[PDB]
């Protein structure tokens, strides 16, 4: 239904440091099959010609 | 009772009717053109007074296809014609290209041409009717239009030229050329061919120019009987004394700036010559605004370049008239795309990709002339950083749409038939650098990416953008025109094709005097340029990937 | 010829390749970044001259996704990628948040960063790759930019932090946190969690900042070998004269005007000081632009407010650092909606509705990672009248996308599983008033409306927007920050969650020196604020209707 | 901490609730109006300072419909409502038309009204609720506004008037009329009838106006209790001296120039008189600006035309009050359309086409009230060249959507029933010339095109737009009003119908004193004009093809 509250100071609650939970889980390795790289350096076939006057 | 003025004439195998004086009488001119049941209402409104401080001609051409013309209700969710489609934008540029150069220098009044398709005979294409209607309306308006233009579509059936082939004839035709011109000169050529020779394409341009003279004559008669009185427009006064002052001050300096062989140094020196001249002139007389002096210096720089080129001197980048810029071809640049290539020609670069899909991926276009299934898709993106500028991305300007259709036309001639490659192919071009013709680098990159993707194409295709500069009898053909040499294009043409024929030809002539021999010399220099590019392309990849 | 500069480094379980020098050579900088087959081409163009009379920094980040990257043809009617999707706008906002504060103060030249995805590995998300590419392009450009940034996505699987979790691993994960920062400080944290503690969420921010340093070092080596000469840009020197002038004439008056309690009286007197000081100076300074004097005054004012807050004095509304504004909670406010609620915090009010539909009504998104169906929809509307202004309605460009994703991220953790509630839920939030964080009022209203609609949620969630102001080793954490105290946010953070955990955390730091202890104190005061808001919300509705 | 002021009253068979004071407290005013579970939230924001250069009043009305109001998730691809629909733009004009004439003259401060539908009872239409919420929000805001307006929808069932007919009752009703007015005068009428008389259509306006008084009285009580204090807006003083000087210089000359019976010669001499008065005044006083004197001249010209019309002098084109412009009817113009017609009335001309399709081609509209299949589509296109200007092409404004809905309303009464004609019909009208009312030319062209296409329509329909000029006791009813006589229309009304009844009636009164006896004379003249146009039309097509 309905509820309201005035302007109230909500103080920070008492802080208890947390012990970090520990696990021996081993993250499996990532298997990647591919070239891995993009850009010109990865080109499978390349050709060039300087500025020339068509014969 | 409304009195319509109707003029009928025979255009090839069709009858064209021009009707004026009844439909839109509050517009500067209005004409209803019909060719064998395909009708386009074309209107022209020209503002009589130019807005103060206008620098460029503001001409707008809007082409609309109305679904009811085909006796059909629109199939969109709102069942109403929406924003201009690609086809409509392209037909609007096909109309805009021939007419823009025919308004006189200094005409900066606003002109809007609106062509609306109101009836369609499935066999008669509305684009030629719309161009004829725009020519008739512009000539009837009394606006300073420098002459009626005509238009024709030429096909190549049984080794013969045919005028305005119907869609059925066009299915068996090896050529689809649209030529537009005046009584004296060809002004526009947008074409697509199945690897035809240069002589065939030039004969087709001549044939269409010869056959559109009946349209030109009929428009002249209509103007002689129903044309409005001509406009009392005079170009703004040219300051001969100021032009002489600026020339005598900066012309020989800029000439010398250009006679040095370093691009960055030159650019600097040039700017210097300017800043110095403008400061000195405004100090002598503060009345003259800076901007006008800057425009006059820019124009003097353009004339200096033009005269250096015409005199046989090297171009702005040190190249001779027939030299192509440096070429780098790389295929396989992207890891997870079916096919990819990077094509660099000097300072113009394109990253082109090819993707293979299934028959469900073909685009179904419901066009005014019928439903059509497109298994080959071409998309061209021209990002702002291609030119070192900031701007808006995604939004495709109209030229960028026209450049993607020109590249698709260039590549379409070598795509395999559906019984040998029943797959859907999408080719996406990304212009990464642009100092020249990005559409032709898109053609070469599309060919490389299609070969990389394993699509069996008939042959590799490349394109070349050329330009012809003419002063009287003297002319020079320039290969691989630069983006800064756009002012030197009395005739700017773009030829695409393979080692054995032409697949796409676009021409935009703005001057008069270009004979057929001149077109022989220009298309022979473009053949040499394209064959050189094709050799460099073949040295990388020569056959589709297994 | 074309000679590419390629640098490869190991980032966790992936290899990152940075290539520059051969593509888009007419742009200020351009880099192709590839991580395990996911490749993004990022280009930065900066204009060399500033538009005369420019006040704000024009920075645009455009993120584009290409369907050909995934080997697919677009499914739209035109078979072409179109206007930015909501995901593209959100990733571009995640590239803009960490870079904008790293440009020098005064720099107002126009900069556009365009990142285009060109290849995608269904397992590797292109967003961190695009962030690495933006950092590299902005560090190779020479444009005044204060540091290579890194980027990392942390996940939490089997009570362990995992760097850049893959799409398969992000299913069993309890966290999806993105942390970007420089070598010295964290600058941005965007996260979504399944009700985790404040210590698990901060340990994640630390883990990802420590792990992104290899990216920072790689970009610093690439810049050492291929960077463009640094721009010779200098900030316009301050008119120290006009400044100290305006000070002498208005500082003490404003410092006393701010001791006034009544809002209306305070606002009036300030304009009296503002107008009077303007003329009483303009008289001798002949023609001095007004806008300029108004700026100098705003500066003075904001500095008075800062000094007061840092000195321990009441805030501009009379509140103390830990006080939350008045709360009003109503449910069932609309007759024919499945669920509705009105949430009011001070002067920020949100009208939130929840609608139930069939599995069919669920949104099908075709994404680069793969086709995906979303059964929970969150739509946020920020109308122009919320701030008492006129404007264009229906344009979700008032940061509605970002604020609607932060609210969705706040409510997703408590949403029921599909095998308990196999219905499509659409939550629409209307921001009726705004003078604070509306994104967090939307989280509390979404929780109330979902309980009203009968949706069985795991727990009620609420959110609070906080801020931290620091001057040296002195700092104050302010709860329920108002829209006026935006300038007081050296660290502006927003934390949503339930009574037993955080469900979303957004942080945007603009300064340096915020350690882990400071963030712990800041997020402990944000716990006290949520638990108060949550107790007020539970007094209205405790269980779904 | 929040307390809303709620007032309930009985409006016919419904209970209307007005709620203010709780939601959207940063807007100038906000009201939630509920009519039997149909709730619309309406907000108004007015800027308290006028822009420095402002000639027109910047009023914007935005009406948005939210799908959650009907308990449904939107069927759009993005599961959001993004673009305003046609019905939304037409409800915004129904709200805009009655209120714009009620803001004081010279008031040019920007005002935005936003009406959002937040709950829908499928049987109570949200448009009347939106109009009542806009009247309440504008009367509570304090913004200079003249009186609360009310609204009512009347229907004709069993030869009796029904107030606010429900969606079911509207199936059996022969009328659908919306009347909005103040306490003393009707201001807006929009209606669609099934070929009813003029007495039956004026009785409904009088009934709806007498029934809306409970709404105006409840809004007045709500404003009395919760209204904000009226603004201190004073109209800018008129330059009485400059006025009288321009009047002495040019009034006689223009009054004599207008007795010329040639359009071009009169226009040239008027331009001369204007230029000369301007030049001379500028020579006398160098401070005078051109646009102010030009506007004073234009106002003097309008007053001259009004005085000539009210004295019985011929109109600006030589016609008397009861003469209709020359008519030209042409059928079968387009070669391949199913039906086509060109209709010309003087300088207004419309090319209309009709296309027949199958049942499947009918438009499906997913609306808040419920899904609706429309087998009759009417599309209206007003190109820039119709008035001889250049502009954007392809984008319909808010008028080109209301002018098309008015023409659809005028043609809808004669459309054949589904059993007799089981086809989908689309009528597209292109306005080729505009010097008057293009909507009524669209009505006549739609009728001629429908007969040309073979659609078995019940009877031929035609429309006439007319105006009424009033000065005290003296009034003149002008038939076939021109596009340059718009200033002369104290009451502007467009009547469409057949030879035996009215199919649509739109009125827009901007003065007070228009009693039903003056409306009977106006509608009788409109009937005579429409029968003349229908006689001319019948001499061509005569019957369906």
């Amino acid at each position: 239904n309905h509820a309201s509250a005035p302007m109230t100071r909500a103080p920070a609650p008492e802080y208890v440091p947390e012990t970090p939970h520990h696990s021996d889980w081993q993250r499996p390795s990532f298997h990647f099959e591919g070239k891995g790289a993009a850009g010109g350096h990865s080109a499978t076939r390349h050709a060039s010609a300087p500025a020339t006057r068509p014969q | 009772m409304l009195n319509p003025i109707v003029r009928k004439f025979q255009y090839g195998q069709h009858t064209v009717t021009l009707e004026t004086g009844m439909m839109a009488r509050q517009a500067t001119a209005a004409v209803m053109v019909s060719m064998d049941d395909t009708a386009v209402f074309v209107t022209v409104v020209g503002q009589k007074k130019a807005k103060p401080g206008q620098d460029f001609f503001p001409l707008t051409v809007n082409y609309q296809e109305r679904t009811y013309a085909a006796g059909r209700i629109p199939g969109s969710f709102f069942r109403r014609e929406g924003r201009p489609s690609e086809g409509e934008t392209l037909i609007a540029r096909l109309i805009d290209r021939p007419v823009r150069p025919l308004f006189p220098e200094g005409f900066v009044n606003e002109v809007q041409v609106i062509a609306t398709v109101v009836s369609v005979n499935p066999q008669v294409n509305p684009d030629i009717v719309a161009m004829i209607g725009a020519s008739a309306a512009l000539s009837l308006s009394g606006i300073p239009f420098n002459g009626p233009i005509g238009a024709a579509r030429v096909g190549y059936i049984n080794d013969q030229y045919v005028l305005n082939p119907t869609q059925d004839e066009l299915k068996e035709s090896k050529l689809d050329l649209v030529v537009a011109g005046t009584e004296a000169a060809v002004l526009m050529v947008e074409s697509e061919a199945e690897l035809l020779s240069e002589d065939t394409m030039l004969g087709a341009v001549v044939f269409g120019h010869e056959q559109q003279q009946v349209v030109i004559q009929a428009i002249n008669d209509l103007v002689k009987e129903a044309g409005k009185p001509r406009w009392d427009w005079q170009p703004e006064a040219v300051n001969d004394a100021l032009n002489a002052r600026v020339a005598a001050l900066a012309e020989s300096r800029l000439s010398d700036a250009y006679r040095i062989t370093d691009k960055q140094e030159r650019y600097a020196q040039v700017d210097v010559i300017k800043s110095e001249t403008i400061e000195q002139l405004i100090a002598e007389d503060e009345t003259l605004d800076a901007n006008e002096l800057g425009e006059i210096l820019h124009a003097i720089e353009k004339n200096v370049v033009r005269s250096r080129v015409l005199a046989g001197e090297p171009r702005i980048d040190g190249r001779e008239k027939d030299m192509i810029r440096g070429l780098d071809v790389r295929t396989g640049v992207l890891p997870r795309t079916h096919g990819s290539a990077l094509f660099t020609r000097g300072e113009t670069q394109a990253l082109v990709t090819a993707t293979l899909g299934t028959a469900r991926d073909a685009q179904v276009l419901d066009e005014l002339m019928g439903e059509r299934t497109d298994s080959f898709l071409f998309h061209y993106n021209f990002p702002p950083y291609s030119v070192g500028e900031t701007g808006m991305v995604g939004s495709p300007k109209r030229r960028e749409i026209g450049h993607g259709r020109l590249a698709k036309r260039g590549v379409l001639a070598v795509m395999p038939d559906m019984d040998k490659f029943p797959y859907t192919v999408r080719v996406v071009s990304e212009i990464t650098e642009s100092n020249g013709s990005s559409s032709m680098a898109s053609v070469c990159g599309a060919s490389l990416a299609l070969m990389d993707a394993g699509v069996p194409i008939k042959a590799a295709v490349a394109g070349i953008a050329m330009g012809l500069v003419k002063e009287g009898d003297n002319y020079v053909v320039l290969s691989d025109i630069l983006g800064d040499e756009d002012h030197l294009g009395d005739m700017d043409f773009k030829v695409a094709g393979s080692r054995d024929g032409i697949s796409a030809l676009q021409m935009d002539i703005k001057i008069e005097g270009i004979t057929k021999e001149i077109m022989q010399v220009a298309l022979n220099q473009a053949k040499g340029a394209r064959l050189h590019i094709l050799g460099v392309m073949e040295q990388a990849i020569n056959a589709p990937r297994g």
